[PDB]
């Protein structure tokens, strides 16, 4: 375990330093804002979430023109169906770093942004120059105070701030839920429905994934630490579509943790039954978290999962270096040993001092998160 | 589109403040004491109390205090409601006439800001030159104590300590000095500033930074000629004065933390304490200099909220656990007791004696204070239960002449591995005890119990301990299947310290016949069974995200039939006919219909709107009533005549209404002698002790008394001078929105007790035609 | 060979037209 979590993130694949911006364009909440829609994104966003793109297209780079001097905000549209471009929700993206190629006489422009705002689509339309608009609404963050808050007694208000971590934990709920026995429920239930208590669990599976501590790396803010773990949870595009549409933070972690738990496998999308690998050995191979999004030489963007072990794949071609994500590593396509459907990419190391010497790159668009022995598909709050 | 009427037939008894002085004349001795929404003031006579007056206002009391300017005759009170709604009044008695007068009002609410944790802080100058509150994490907003201010304007102060614990003013302090304990980083500390007006900004306290003990909680501030202030927290007692340092750590309040005080004698020599288990401590502080300081427990009382002086070793306990109590200190001895019901967690509908009247039972109190009432029309009668123990659930058996009861006790752990209760409870003193078929320090842990009482006698009869680290949720009694014996079914949870979400969990069935509790069948299932029902003849349960239904087998035990794997957690269970309710925390409501025919459910409609739902229940096949965050009260619609799906498969917000309670049970059925234009009834119980009912109500009658209380409010004097439209508002931290298909029945029967003139001036288009109206009308409760 | 023919969306290297073609249409399911 020696890489460097940082690599990734930074996006190195791009090429030299693109022009960055600082300055942040938030709407009001329920506001009604036009904005454009990129054709060519077909992958669902989360606020929060950083989304490189390479595009080819003289409309998309005009487009990017455009909007480099105006607000910088474009949107992305969360398809339902994809090929009849059917949209509900969607996700406002802010360009946050840009650079432009004359490379080989074609306009090339590598663009990275970032999420910003949820939003309900009202209209779409499409303009004579092809580019398509939209009339949208933005999705208010329903925040909401402890639970505790309109029971707690002016007497224990004073009580309620607080200085073996299990100690601690027991200390914390005894104190803070003192005022729960003056309701229908007890103790163990609002914790159930605490940002803290919420946080913490996550933060417990986190560790198993990487050794990096939450002093600093994860937020404390409920609000964004939810959006952050949202981001990297490999899921299908429905699930993604039902997680997006939640308003409170408390929801969106209690969504997490219980697919957390119940999703400890993962299976090819195409076939449903043929097992490619599970939750115990994902690992985190950048500061987001284990999945993130990266764009391919051809403008493709792939969410992508590193796992340290993965079966019922075969290899295509041989390990290449070139326009890889991961400095110091080679892929090589892998496919279902069953279905022949793309699922991701074999990483080995180059050199025979790093460590892990190799490791799986998986397509989100390609896995389907599976519940072990006999049930449906479901997902609490 | 809704059209309800709610009234309030129990006034909130829980005490949630009280202050001393000089309110009525410099002579009078005053004792104010506040119950959330009403007021109450009394003379302190060598007998007892004299009742003077009592009024109700538009507003939350969240701060009372007591002042006088220089210059006035007598002391002047200042409340602050829960919606920042700030006013100053004055006591006028003309002969017989006894009004409150509003000398100043006005809203402090900020439009942007982040409540703080601690709550809302409310603080006099001891001098009187200005109001100090603490309403938002890092703003200190100041009011003048101005004639002019009749507005209450106020200005805000920067602050840099954010987490902001206790803040008190200063005695003997030339400059408007503010001492506060707050917490950072480094620990917690103590820290002083002084407030300029001219500056309109804090300038260097007189004492530097004194870093204190990690569990500081409360500040109290001493009078002259002492001066400075105590810090008082788990552990430790301190007093810091700016070169002067004492502290002393008694062991015997280290069981439990202090949280509420008061000063005894004016000059600071003596101070009342209470703590969480209901002991009272006494504080003196021995004397130009102080010598050395002093704790001496003086007994045991109801677990206070708050606490008082009087005079002549008499004392007041405000309490919101138990009853409120009046004592005699011979430096404890019980004077008088005020019955308490809050705080209400579950109750039922009775016909005990005349089959046609109803009673209501509820369970009131906790840990020491657990009690049960007993409810009954003549004025109110109420019967007092004690029990010793926090009650939970509660259910009557007929067939039996029984009451079933969930219970749980605190016992602490002992040094040999067991086991041992604080105090003699109804479960330890049980005529006849059992315990279930067992499977799988200093600490408190929580044992329960369920408890069989006689309706007549109300005697423990039987007393059932539960397995251990199990928690019983539900309780339900009921006759199953084709068996004519009625059971008492108990759903329960396995705690464990270790796992957040519950893995395991019972439903199990007993039988109380000719004296004694048998074990008739048990099942086991997965999850926590947090709520149950009759379902016709069937048992539903909820397990977690699933909703079950059970079928009562001749071999005597319960078969599943379906099952319906919900979108949410299923917290809260209602039914009617074949309608089934389902409910989460935050509000997100769902409905079933259970298919005979298909032997399944169905989801009909739901609404996904996230706040903290506190109970729910059904009105009709159309109509359901739930009560959320911030005391209000929501009721939902469906449309079974909607031309589309998305339509009928929609609920509609249509009732919204600022309660002021935080309801926690609902029930069906009424406490009066059963062309009515009430249809439906429908009990509530809260935790500040008030009951309340709702019913449905006509187009037409709805209608009228919308304008009646548009007309009302143009002529009724409020409290405070507050708008009564703003009080009734829909309120959260988010959005605020008026009053929608509900009719204030208080209100609405206050027509009565006006002046005749007044009476006149509302019905100008007859006064007494909207008498006979009123009275028809206060005939439901 | 050398597998001039490469995948745009994953970048599988090819030695026929024929065998990218194929691959291609297990892309859109
Ligand atoms: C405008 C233009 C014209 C021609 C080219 N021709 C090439 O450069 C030759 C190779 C090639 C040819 C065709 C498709 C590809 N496609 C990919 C390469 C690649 O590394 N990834 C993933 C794999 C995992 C990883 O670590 N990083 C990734 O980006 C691809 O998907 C490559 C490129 C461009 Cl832009
Ligand atoms: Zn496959
Ligand atoms: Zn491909």
């Amino acid at each position: 375990i020696n890489f460097d979590t940082s690599l990734p993130t930074s996006h190195t694949y791009l090429g030299a330093d693109m022009e960055e911006f600082h300055g942040r364009t938030l709407h009001d909440d329920d506001s009604c804002q036009v904005i454009p829609v990129l054709p060519q994104v077909m992958m669902i966003l989360i606020p929060g979430q950083t989304l490189p793109l390479q595009l080819f297209h003289p409309q998309e780079v005009s487009m990017v023109r455009n909007l480099i001097q105006k607000d910088r905000t474009f949107a992305v549209l969360a398809y339902s169906n994809v090929q009849e471009r059917e949209a509900q929700f969607g996700t406002t993206a802010e360009i946050y770093a840009y650079r432009e190629e004359q490379d080989f006489g074609i306009e090339i422009v590598k663009v990275k942004a970032i999420g910003r705002q949820r939003f309900k689509v009202l209209e779409l339309r499409t303009q004579s120059d092809g580019i398509q608009q939209a009339k949208v609404q933005i999705l208010p963050e329903c925040v909401l105070p402890s639970t505790m808050s309109a029971v707690q007694l002016e007497s224990l208000n004073k009580c309620q701030i607080f200085p073996c971590s299990y100690k601690w934990w027991q200390k914390y709920q005894k104190r803070k839920f003192h005022c729960a026995n003056l309701t229908s429920w007890p103790r163990w239930l609002y914790s159930l429905y605490d940002a803290e208590t919420l946080m913490d669990r996550i933060k417990k599976q986190l560790r198993e994934w990487d050794e990096n501590l939450k002093d600093d790396s994860l937020p404390s803010n409920p609000i964004d630490f939810s959006y952050r773990v949202a981001a990297c949870l490999p899921i299908d595009d429905v699930l993604r579509i039902q997680l997006l549409k939640i308003g409170s933070a408390i929801q969106r972690l209690r969504c997490e943790l219980d697919i957390m738990n119940k999703c400890t496998s993962l299976c090819c999308k195409q076939c449903q039954e043929t097992e490619i690998t599970t939750k115990n050995e994902i690992f985190s191979l950048s500061l987001c978290g284990p999945m993130a999004a990266y764009v391919n030489p051809h403008g493709y963007v792939h969410e992508t999962l590193t796992v340290y072990k993965a079966c019922n794949l075969n290899l295509i071609g041989r390990p290449s270096t070139e326009h890889s994500w991961f400095p110091g590593y080679a892929w090589t396509v892998a496919q279902c040993k069953i279905c022949a459907s793309h699922i991701g990419w074999k990483f080995t190391a180059t050199k025979k001092d790093m460590s892990p010497q190799k490791f799986w790159g998986l397509t989100r668009s390609a896995l389907l998160p599976t519940i072990p022995d006999t049930e449906d598909e479901i997902s609490p709050d | 589109m809704s059209y309800n009427y709610v009234v309030t037939a129990q006034k909130p008894t829980a005490v949630n403040g009280c202050v001393t002085g000089h309110f009525t004349s410099a002579e009078d001795l005053n004792l104010l004491i506040a119950k959330n929404t009403r007021l109450e003031i009394y003379v302190v006579t060598a007998e007892g109390l004299r009742p003077v007056k009592e009024v109700g206002m538009y507003g939350k009391i969240a701060v009372m205090e007591l002042f006088r300017p220089k210059g006035e005759s007598k002391d002047l009170l200042f409340i602050l409601t829960a919606k920042y709604n700030a006013c100053i009044l004055e006591y006028k008695q003309s002969g017989e006439s006894i009004d409150i007068i509003t000398r100043a009002h006005g809203n402090v609410q900020d439009r942007i800001g982040r409540p703080s944790e601690t709550g809302i802080i409310g603080i006099i100058d001891p001098e009187c030159r200005m109001i100090g509150l603490r309403l938002y994490d890092g703003l200190f907003k100041v009011i003048p104590l101005d004639r002019d201010n009749k507005e209450l304007k106020a200005f805000n102060i920067r602050l840099e300590e954010l987490h902001v614990i206790d803040v008190k003013f200063l005695y003997g302090c030339q400059a408007p000095t503010i001492c506060f304990v707050y917490q950072d980083p480094q620990g917690r500390h103590v820290k002083t500033y002084e407030v300029s007006l001219r500056e309109k900004e804090f300038n260097k306290g007189p004492w530097k930074q004194e870093n204190v003990e990690a569990e500081a909680s409360m500040v109290i501030a001493v009078p002259e000629p002492f001066g400075g202030a105590i810090i008082i927290g788990q552990e430790s007692i301190t007093y810091h004065n700016g070169d002067k340092y004492l502290a002393i750590a008694p062991p015997i309040i280290k069981q439990s933390t202090i949280v509420c005080h008061n000063r005894v004698d004016p000059n600071g020599s003596r101070y009342l304490l209470g703590d969480m288990e209901g002991r009272l401590f006494m504080l003196l502080l021995e004397k130009v200099t102080l010598k050395d300081l002093r704790v001496e427990l003086l007994g045991e009382t109801s677990i206070a909220e708050c606490l008082t002086y009087l005079d002549n070793g008499v004392v007041f306990v405000g309490s919101r656990l138990g009853d409120s109590q009046l004592v005699k200190l011979n430096v404890v001895v019980a004077m008088e007791t005020f019955t308490n019901l809050g705080p209400i967690v579950d109750m039922c509908v009775v016909d005990l004696e005349r089959q046609g009247q109803g009673q209501l039972v509820t369970c009131s109190g906790a840990f020491k204070e657990g009690s049960l009432r007993i409810i009954r029309n003549g004025k109110l009668h109420i019967r007092t239960v004690p029990l010793y123990e926090s009650p939970r659930k509660i259910c009557y058996q007929e067939v039996s002449q029984c009451f079933g009861v969930l219970s749980s006790r605190i016992e602490v752990q002992d040094t040999s591995g067991g086991t041992t209760a604080l105090r003699p409870s109804a479960s330890t003193q049980a005529l006849s005890s059992s315990v279930s078929s067992s499977k799988l320090f200093g600490e408190e842990v929580e044992v329960h119990n369920l408890l069989i009482i006689d309706q007549h006698t109300f005697e423990v009869l039987h007393a059932h301990q539960f397995l251990q680290n199990e928690y019983a949720l539900s309780l339900v009694s009921c006759k199953l299947g084709k068996d004519p014996n009625t059971y008492f079914i108990v759903g329960t949870a396995m705690v464990y310290p270790e796992e957040a979400e519950p893995k395991q969990g019972r439903i199990v069935v007993f039988q109380y016949s000719d004296g004694k509790l048998q074990t008739v069948a048990e099942k086991e299932v997965k999850g926590a069974v947090y709520s149950m029902v009759e379902f016709n003849g069937k048992l539903l349960a909820s397990i977690n995200s699933t909703v079950r239904l059970y079928e009562w087998t001749t071999e005597k035990e319960l078969r599943t039939e379906c099952n319906h794997y919900n979108n949410i957690m299923a917290l809260y269970l209602k039914t009617k006919g074949d309608f089934i309710l389902v409910g989460d925390l935050m509000r997100s409501v769902l409905l079933l219909a259970y298919k005979p025919m298909e032997g399944n459910f169905e989801e009909i409609a739901r609404d996904f709107n996230p706040n903290w739902m506190s109970a729910v229940e059904i009105l009709d096949d159309d109509n359901f009533l739930g009560a959320e965050n911030a005391f209000n009260l929501f009721v939902c619609q469906k449309d079974s005549a909607a031309t589309t799906d998305e339509e009928r498969q929609h609920l509609q917000e249509v009732g919204l209404f600022h309660l002021g309670e935080f309801v926690n049970v609902f029930c069906h059925g009424s406490l009066v002698m059963q062309s009515t234009p009430t249809q439906g009834s429908v009990l509530f119980g809260t935790v500040n002790g008030m009951i309340g009912l709702v019913t449905s109500l006509s187009e037409s009658w709805y209608n009228l008394l919308l304008d009646m209380q548009n007309r009302l409010n143009k002529v009724i004097k409020s409290v405070g001078k507050i708008e009564h439209s703003f009080w009734r508002s829909f309120h959260t931290e988010r959005k605020t929105e008026p009053a929608t298909g509900f009719i204030d029945g208080d209100l609405i029967e206050s027509f009565l007790d006006i002046s005749r003139p007044k009476m006149q001036e509302v019905v100008a288009n007859t006064a007494d035609d909207l008498i006979k109206v009123v009275e028809e009308l206060t005939r439901i409760h | 060979g050398e597998r001039p023919f490469h995948c745009n969306q994953c970048g599988a290297s090819f030695t026929q037209k024929g065998n990218l073609l194929r691959h291609i249409k297990l892309h859109s399911g």
